[PDB]
DNA sequence: TAATGCTTGTGCCTTTATTAAAGAGGAAAGTTGCGGTGGATTAAAGCACCATCGTGCGGAGAATACGATAAGGCTCTTGCTTCATTTGAAGTTATTGACAGTTGAATCGAGCCGCTCAATTGGTCAATTATGGAGTCAATAAAGG
DNA sequence: CCTTTATTGACTCCATAATTGACCAATTGAGCGGCTCGATTCAACTGTCAATAACTTCAAATGAAGCAAGAGCCTTATCGTATTCTCCGCACGATGGTGCTTTAATCCACCGCAACTTTCCTCTTTAATAAAGGCACAAGCATTA
């Protein structure tokens, strides 16, 4: 079976940021758990968001409530930033 | 509506270290305290203020604060 | 005029302390520090009375379990005076 | 055929996301703009990790990241810290404190 | 129309529980015994504590259970103050305790 | 609307536990939140348990190790012997 | 396999405790430092054999050890 | 014959080991303590070799955050000799 | 300071195995289409949240006398560190075998979805009894003699 | 031990409110039915976990020597504690306004389901070079003088 993993995307940020530094297996695995923890954390407080208001669909508003409530200060923030001019592009295309 | 922090008079802590089982209490714990409940508080009530901003509420309910402390490790009972 | 040797009324006010349920807080002092506190976050907030008890009962209960872990924290060092010391070494180890 | 990745401008797969968003039954029904932030927020996470790994990497003067540096990086961001303070990395050794009232 | 509950021999409503676990979403099916189940374990649970309050309640000589007797309940027995360690319960106030090292 | 309680469930227990003690509602309260909590850790636990084996359904099976991951020691062992008598005595009859 | 505990030899305790930061070792660190080891190990290793149970295995893998650890707050990176 | 001094040769330890990567416990006692540990469980049971490396560097992690927050409570108290009253007051505090 | 042990940091060659790179194809993303179900909008009631006012009384702020507890300094002895010798068990390599995890099908059992119903339970009103409050007595404990 | 005195548990009586009970309805558990899928059992393959043997050699066990750190003891001074006095603002009771929370109805728009295409990512295979390892070497720290 083909496994699946944010390993291309990662690669792909990684040589948009540090264009000559490299990666090992091992940093990769760990980053791809790292993400993988943070996706979980972030759709089950969205489910939960869900559930409290009875609302059967998750949508942008729930997605960044739970970023607010789930990262920390300055970097909340930045994640809502990024977020909302993702979505405002995506929108406006 | 500033510095209710002194509200917190120095017999309520004394009162609250006595329930603890402190026996003796130097100068500076009132300091002491009175930062690090407003530290707590600010946390809880944060949490609390985005779960009420998140429903489009402007008034804050027992249940987000319930949420809000269940959210840190600190389930109440009592309040459901 | 007879005066109690220092220490056996803090023994007596443990011992009267612990057997009660009452809150040990004045309740309007710290509804007027909830909403001082809240008002950095989000301005024209109403608070609903329970969301205000609850409060008071978390923030009391968290206080006396600080209070506890300071006592400790006090008694390892052969002290019997809680100090900013213990409660910075107790807030420490909890992770706080 | 337009991925939505590069429609909104990302490099994260905001299909596959969205597959998972949906497969998860976190909700019966999701929005379209959900994975579209969600893939954001997953961006700006990795890419603040491997800028301050690579930081890390680059002040012990090695031209690779190892699970050392993410260590490092992790420990020495509050932010981070915060975030990842029950999180044990493999092979990640510890950040190098010694008390000052064992010095001699 | 036999209920559930009293089919199984229990007090607690095998019915109600098996909506809510339907409803929860927990997966897009539940079993038939899995209800049962649940509800023989929340009853044995409420009964457990049900009885060290009515005990503790006894002890203090008075005949209704007050949040006090919850809390010295679950503070007296090992494995509920294990499984509710971190739980604040109102008005329970505090197991009487003094460190033996500050009696006179 | 009407707000569905187990105070009447809790209430038969403690008549058939102690027939002559009485119970306040702040503590009915107090072991409505319990019982709620409780319920629900069951719920996600056993939900984890399911998607980990990627079976679409919960069974008693997945309840009963459920039980045995959250409760501790003896508590967990008589919930579970608990739980077995009551599918037995649902299943025969 | 018995006495096993007594496997983690006393240099081992010593390079963990240089390791945490500690100068000086009492005499009695080695007994306390295997009595918890011992107790750390039977929680996690019981979660992670029910893990494996649940799933009719006869061979722990490392994602039940994840899962289990994952359950009391100490998730671990770089085993998925 | 030239002999250092007590105490510099463990802070050059603390200062070499705090630098390294890799596993202190050797790997194959180990195992045999996890399947010791194990067999109370459930007999006849397999670990894969991964499962084991997982538990071990767990198990190390944990006991090097302990005997952090072990020197903690050692200094607090005036001293740089850990002692087993100081483990039990960090397990005291973290809840264990 | 100062010479010297001395362990650690630094520079260079090797290889290898660990990471960068190319391909087949298949497995999943994008598109079109439909439609009903959920979300956004609007009007209305009703209760709940806030601001005002009075008082009066128990709890908080401020001195004051003081004694006992924390802190500093000295001494000692004993427990822990450093060094050296011997050894014994972990580490690495190669081998075998059989047990158990996994994938693929058939399939028969079983749980989801509709419709009815009606019976159990939840909102609302009555109450008397267990507990709260006040007053008094006896028992308990502490402090100076 | 003793005696006085401050403090609290018990005891009793009255108030009170609140927990138990009865009742109307409402909504939901139960029964029957149809039907698609899923989880059970069987089978084979195949991956690897356990057990074996062998050799090396470095890390663990043990013993000596010694020294410095923890603990005990004395002294002091200063700082938290208990008691009293004054006052002040929290608690309780009433009020009145309004805003904002919840509910009901409507409309529209958007996301799930399905089929088809297509193109992107993922095991398998190939290589090339970064770093561990080894070897030689410089250099700042520790130590006794």
């Amino acid at each position: 079976k083909n496994v699946e993993t944010y390993k291309i995307y990662i690669f792909k940020v990684l040589k948009q940021v540090h264009p000559d530094i490299g990666i090992s297996s091992k940093a990769m695995g760990i980053m791809n758990s790292f993400i993988n923890d943070i996706f979980e954390k972030l759709a089950q407080e969205s489910s939960k968001l869900a559930r409290y208001n009875k609302k059967p669909t998750i949508t942008s508003r729930e997605i960044q409530t739970a970023v607010r409530l789930v990262l920390p200060g300055e970097l909340a923030k930045h994640a809502v930033s990024e977020g909302t001019k993702a979505v405002t592009k995506f929108t406006s295309s | 509506l500033r510095d209710n922090i002194q509200g917190i008079t120095k017999p309520a802590i004394r009162r609250l270290a006595r329930r603890g089982g402190v026996k003796r209490i130097s100068g500076l714990i009132y300091e002491e305290t009175r930062g690090v409940l407003k530290i707590f508080l600010e946390n809880v009530i944060r949490d609390a203020v985005t779960y009420t901003e998140h429903a489009r509420r402007k008034t804050v309910t027992a249940m987000d604060v319930v949420y809000a402390l269940k959210r840190q490790g600190r389930t109440l009972y009592g309040f459901g | 005029p007879h005066r109690f040797r220092p220490g056996t009324v803090a023994l007596r006010e443990i011992r009267k302390y612990q057997k009660s349920t009452e809150l040990l807080i004045r309740k309007l002092p710290f509804q007027r520090l909830v909403r001082e506190i809240a008002q950095d976050f989000k301005t024209d907030l109403r608070f609903q009375s329970s969301a205000v008890a609850a409060l008071q009962e978390a923030a009391e209960a968290y206080l006396v379990g600080l209070f506890e872990d300071t006592n400790l924290c006090a008694i390892h060092a052969k002290r019997v005076t809680i100090m900013p010391k213990d409660i910075q070494l107790a807030r420490r180890i909890r992770g706080e | 055929a337009t991925s939505r990745s590069s429609k909104a401008g990302l490099q994260f797969p905001v299909g596959r996301i969205a597959r998972f968003l949906k497969a998860g039954k976190y909700a019966e029904r999701v929005g379209a703009g959900a994975p579209v932030y969600l893939a954001a927020v997953l961006e700006y996470l990795a890419a603040e990790v491997l800028e301050l790994a690579g930081n890390a990497a680059r002040d012990n003067k090695k031209t690779r990241i190892v699970p050392r540096h993410i260590q490092l990086a992790v420990r020495n961001d509050e932010e981070l810290s915060k975030l990842l303070g029950d999180v044990t990395i493999a092979n990640g050794g510890v950040m190098p404190n010694i008390h000052n009232l064992l010095l001699p």
